[PDB]
């Protein structure tokens, strides 16, 4: 077991600071290197920085060369990353990743081997940088009018994510909940749909259950043929 | 082992329209490229050989062009009988390999 | 400071066939090169490091090769659970960089079933109108939606998103939302979604007339 | 080495230093201590790893070649044997020179890093210390553990101690 | 106070060659010449150990070579005390004949 | 039965050179006449 | 570099110095100035040109050789001709790779060396009249107008002239 | 050299020094003298002999080879034999040329280095009792008779003995 | 710090024949290698230096060769005065090392003549008893002596030494001494030396009974 856990993150206004922790637990004696890698939903991976031994890194990407600073606390076995002067594009799912090198390199066990590949990845912490201001969704029916489709539109919420279930999770077959889209207002909108037998409309009640934990908002919306 | 990438996988066009199908091999194959037509329930038919040579009985509205790594089959004025799946086929090294095919449908 | 470009952006491969990926890299790079399999909703998992040396206890169907500039990744026997996205990193420039990403697909062409939804009265009372067009359970992924309002093509006022390939039937679905002000919505009568897709011999239009049903 | 620090004015290495390649040993009012310097250690290690990266894991593919073991045939076989023997001698030469050159350079770069650390430390101390000629500085003021630490981490402010130091250095 | 600069040393040093010195001790070194094999042509390969069988004997069948008359092999291993013959004789062009067989694939 | 092949058997190819056999197939270290060649990976060792 | 001046105790280069490779920047009573050092500049340039002279414009004539492309399979002799050429190219490709890596390491070290020599020469010139601030800068412990600075740059600085003033400034409370 | 001593801050060599490669010249109350330094001399000589040991008396045995001169035109096979030998000679001629250029650069740098080490060692010995005049010479700020000079040359000079006298001479008006 | 091993420890070569010696050396050594001819009772004399270059005014029958590890020394025309011991040194490790040494022999097999001597009365009065067995003028050098006291094999209480090959007849001789306390000597009757040697078809015993003659 070499898993690490990322804590912290959240919503911050552009220009603020935020540090993310990484509890390095397991096989890692923490004489090996560690790294941070961020990814925004809708974009690929991007290496952020790295740490080695004590103060041997000092290794930051050009995007955050003057903003991010990497700390290491071997006494409590936790890796940090102070993200100062955050901009809009810094919104990403920051992953804390192990670092391994070929045994021919890394002469002294503590210092940095300038050739690392990440083997054990973490669960990741999502950090959102906007001027947004948390807001719960409005939920509107997508009413059905052998097989019928019905759904719920979950509109104008911030930040991600929302969860949608149907009939308190008793309805699974045929459900599709789509990725949210970001509107020009800066709020998200998503749809969840289900296909059901046309013959069930009249006997069977369909309710979408929407949960937006960031605003502790909870909506059940019955979707009726009209 | 040469991979033939044909595009599009499918197209629809009206009668009289000009249709173009492209083939891009995974390496340069000079002119060693053939085009086949396959109509439902009939034997696949060689239409064009060595990139541009029309086979006997093939109407002159069909023409092949290109060499190297990009080839084009053009059908200049689509007729209902041209409904078929078309394939490119490289004859440059063994094993001969085929494109995944282009289904031409008539609007 | 050393860009990585993967090709193509997305590929469709039948289960069982070998899927070869590309990782072209500007400037020389050989010593360090790692491949990853990031399944949706999960963290990336190491597959190969260096160039060909695969990670511990990973299947032998994952093969790696390449030198200096051109790098390849071939998946021998493909499984339905390999619908993940693949990436490649590099050394060094003291600054490791990742690749763009290659989406891997796993069926028979299927036309979308198309549904259109008017805005709810509840939404209209808040001053906005979202008209939703659903394209359900289609394959392949490429599909086009056009919105018309009283036969006038809409531009700039819709957004769409597409689901991951469905594990249960290997299809995709797509939701498009046309957003109008209440005032604009109530000024027009016919709302239509027109869908183009390989499985449809002609584009399909679903529409409604505001204030009719 | 060409700089004259390692196996030079520094009489010998420290076996008891196992957390770094270069470092500091001090004696003050609070006792005697040892601490590694990470930056100079890493600088040496990075250069050596750079050499290793050029040599390790970079072999070249050969497939069908010529035969190299053989019946007596005369002329053509003489030529095939001579070609291979020529090639091996030239590669054996390359390998021999490579190692001799890299090793000379490795010994010189590690000596250089030691010298740089010494020179950097000397400049830091300004007029507050004198070089005893064996890699040691006599510091002419009270310097507790935090003071020693400030020297090692580059935050030592010489102006703070200068008056005390000058009085100690320049007297009778 | 006194502040001394220094470097590490080890009890078990290694001798290396340099441009100016045949024998100089460093703290650590690595070997650049591979001098050993595990004795097998690689797992994932189809291999036959002739053992007592001489290789040429596979062609004409002494009792020794009884197993290997029609062998199929990617890697073929000759062995030292192996005898190509049961009744004393020798092959004309013998060394030339084996080299054919080694690369045969089997027979 | 549990990349570089020589008639003596397969050999590791982590090292740039090899002394095993001039006959090779695959991604192989280059054949040289020396039996050993030590590359320093540390400083001069000065004990006492 | 192995001397630790360039990318070392000298924090960075000067883009505004376009009349030389090495030089002096000063601040005194009369202002702030910059001036290139020609001798150290030329010393570095001469060594680099020496390398170029060994490599540039010295190719060797070859005429009739062996064939290196073939239209038909022939076996043995063609295998030998191909192997000979492939052997030759790999050995020259090696020579070229090592040459550049070696010369470049040396060029970076010789340019660092010239910078260090200029610094050391300047330090000795100033004797007891200045102290090294550790970043390639000297604190000069006396009034030094433009002509004085100039005398340092052109090697005519007489330290005895200022020594009394300098010592009093350095050694006080 | 890269250290800047020989053909650098040391203006020229001494032809009158025939008992060593490096040494000391002094002037004091008792006169002017010259004396070689044996340890630095031997250090340079040992390194050069190390190079010679790698190059001198280590040739390799060759016996039956290929023919390299021909009395008749033969075409293909003879073209190949000639090309093989010509290839080999050019590659060895390259090796020989580079070896000498590299070793010589290094020899000139190591001898310059030994001179620099001796100068640096002497400087540290003198502590605060002397100043570097910038030309490889030290001005020693105290009475130093022949035995005193000798103690410096043989590493037994005790700077504390003269420090008070020296400091008073250095730091005055 | 760089061991030298010569082979064999001793060799027998007829006069006139060529005697090839070995000087195997751990780690490479080529530049410096010197052979020596140390005759008994004399200082070593230089023969060859470097590897093959022989010393000044030495006979041309002394040949030298070798490279790196294996080194040989062949004496072409052998003379009876070449019964010396030969050594080889090496460079360098700043510490030259010598070889173990190779003894060179120059006749017909000859059985020893065997004599046994009781202790003298003079010696017995001092409290000890040395019994001496002499094996005279035998060839080759290999010989074994066993001591028995009242038929019991003695162990640990004898010492022997062997002469250099005799110039006059090319034989060897060997003296063995059995040492007992006076008390022990007077407790036993039969003292015997048993000699084994190639020239004897069966081992030969010489003995005496204490207090008889």
């Amino acid at each position: 077991e070499v898993q690490l856990l990322e804590s912290g993150g959240g919503l911050v206004q552009p220009g603020e600071s935020l540090r993310v922790s990484c509890a390095a637990s397991g096989f890692t004696f923490r004489d090996s290197a560690l790294s941070w890698v961020r990814q925004a939903p809708g974009k690929g991976l991007e290496w952020v920085s790295a740490i080695s031994g004590n103060g041997g890194a000092t290794y930051y990407a050009d995007t955050v060369k003057g903003r991010f600073t990497i700390s290491r606390d071997n006494s409590q076995t936790t890796l940090y990353l102070q993200m100062n002067s955050l901009r809009a594009d810094d919104t990403a799912t920051y992953y804390c990743a192990k670092d391994e090198s070929p045994p021919i390199y890394n002469l002294m066990p503590g210092y940095y081997s300038t050739y690392y590949y990440m083997d054990v990845w973490g669960k990741g912490t999502t950090v959102t940088v906007s001027s947004a201001s948390t807001k719960g969704p409005s939920v509107f029916p997508l009413a059905p009018s052998g097989t019928a489709a019905l759904g719920c539109l979950v509109k104008d919420y911030f930040p991600e994510p929302v969860t949608v279930s149907w009939n308190s999770g008793a309805l699974t077959s045929g459900v599709h909940t789509f990725p949210a889209v970001l509107q020009s207002s800066g709020l998200y909108s998503l749809s969840s749909v289900v296909t059901v037998p046309s013959s069930s409309l009249g006997t069977q009640t369909y309710i979408c259950n929407v949960n937006h934990k960031p605003s502790n908002t909870k909506v059940d919306k019955r979707v009726e043929p009209k | 082992d040469i991979v033939m990438t044909q595009s599009p996988s499918s197209l629809s066009a009206s009668i009289g329209d000009r249709v173009t199908i492209t083939c891009r091999p995974s390496q340069n194959i000079r002119s060693f490229l053939n085009w086949f037509q396959h109509k439902p329930g009939k034997a696949p038919k060689l239409l064009i050989y060595a990139a541009s040579n029309l086979q006997s009985g093939v109407p002159s509205r069909f023409s092949g062009s290109g060499s190297g790594t990009e080839f084009t089959l053009t059908i200049r004025s689509l007729q209902p009988e041209d409904f078929a799946t078309y394939y490119c086929q490289q004859s440059y090294n063994t094993p001969p390999t085929f494109g995944q095919g282009t289904k031409v449908e008539i609007k | 400071e050393i860009v990585m470009t993967q090709s193509p952006v997305t590929l469709s491969v039948s289960p069982g066939e070998t899927a070869t990926l590309s990782c072209r890299a500007s400037q020389s790079v050989r010593s360090n090169l790692a491949w990853y399999q990031q399944k949706p909703g999960q963290a990336p998992r190491l597959l190969i490091y260096g160039a060909s040396t695969r990670a511990t206890d990973i299947p032998a169907r994952f093969s790696g090769s390449g030198s200096g500039t051109e790098f390849t990744l071939s998946i021998s026997s493909l499984q339905s659970d390999d619908f993940a996205v693949y990436y490649c990193q590099q050394y060094n420039h003291w600054l490791r960089t990742f690749g763009q990403g290659t989406k891997l697909e796993i069926r028979t062409v299927a036309a979308p079933s198309v549904f259109i939804f008017p805005p709810s009265d509840e939404q209209l009372k808040s001053g906005t109108a979202s008209v939703v067009c659903l394209l359900n359970n289609f394959y392949p992924r490429e599909a086009k939606v056009q919105w018309k309002v009283d036969n006038a093509l809409q531009s700039g006022n819709s957004q769409e998103s597409v689901t991951e390939q469905d594990s249960k039937d290997s299809t995709y679905s797509l939701s498009s939302t046309l957003t109008l002000s209440k005032a604009d919505y109530e000024k027009h009568k016919v709302y239509a979604c027109e869908v183009t897709h390989q499985g449809l011999s002609s584009p399909v239009t679903k529409s409604f007339n505001r204030g009719e049903c | 080495g060409i700089f004259g620090a390692i196996a030079g004015f520094i009489e010998n290495g420290w076996e008891g230093m196992v957390d770094g390649w270069y470092g500091f040993r001090h004696q003050n009012s609070e006792g005697r201590g040892q601490a590694a310097d990470l930056k100079s250690t890493q600088a040496a290690i990075d250069q050596i790893n750079g050499k290793l990266n050029r040599l390790i894991g970079k072999t070249n593919e050969k497939f069908h070649q010529i035969e190299k073991e053989f019946e007596v045939e005369g002329r053509i076989q003489d030529l095939e044997k001579y070609v291979e023997d020529t090639k091996i001698d030239l590669w054996s030469y390359n390998a021999e020179l490579l190692v001799a050159l890299e090793n000379q350079h490795t010994i010189d770069l590690t000596d250089s890093e030691m010298n740089k650390l010494f020179e950097k430390t000397k400049k830091q101390l300004r007029e507050n210390a004198e070089d005893m000629g064996n890699g040691c500085f006599k510091i002419y003021h009270k310097c507790d553990n935090a003071c020693i630490g400030s020297i090692r981490n580059g935050t030592y402010d010489h102006n703070v101690y200068r008056d005390e130091a000058l009085n100690n250095r320049f007297q009778i | 106070a006194t502040l001394c600069l220094g470097h590490h040393a080890v009890p078990n040093g290694t001798i290396v060659k340099t441009i100016t010195n045949d024998r100089i001790e460093v703290t650590n070194a690595t070997e650049l010449v591979q001098n050993s094999s595990i004795g097998e042509i690689c797992k994932g390969k189809k291999a036959v150990d002739l053992g007592s069988c001489g290789i040429l004997g596979t062609i004409i069948g002494p009792p020794q070579c009884d197993l290997h008359l029609e062998f199929k092999a990617d890697l073929i291993i000759e062995r030292r005390n192996s005898s190509d013959i049961c009744y004393p004789g020798r092959f004309t062009n013998e060394e030339a004949l084996r080299q054919i067989i080694r690369e045969s694939g089997g027979i | 039965e549990s990349e570089c092949f020589t008639p003596n058997g397969s050999i590791p190819n982590d090292k740039p050179f090899q002394n095993v056999n001039r006959i090779t197939y695959g991604a192989c270290p280059r054949y040289v006449k020396h039996s050993t060649l030590k590359l320093a990976t540390g400083m001069r060792n000065v004990p006492e």
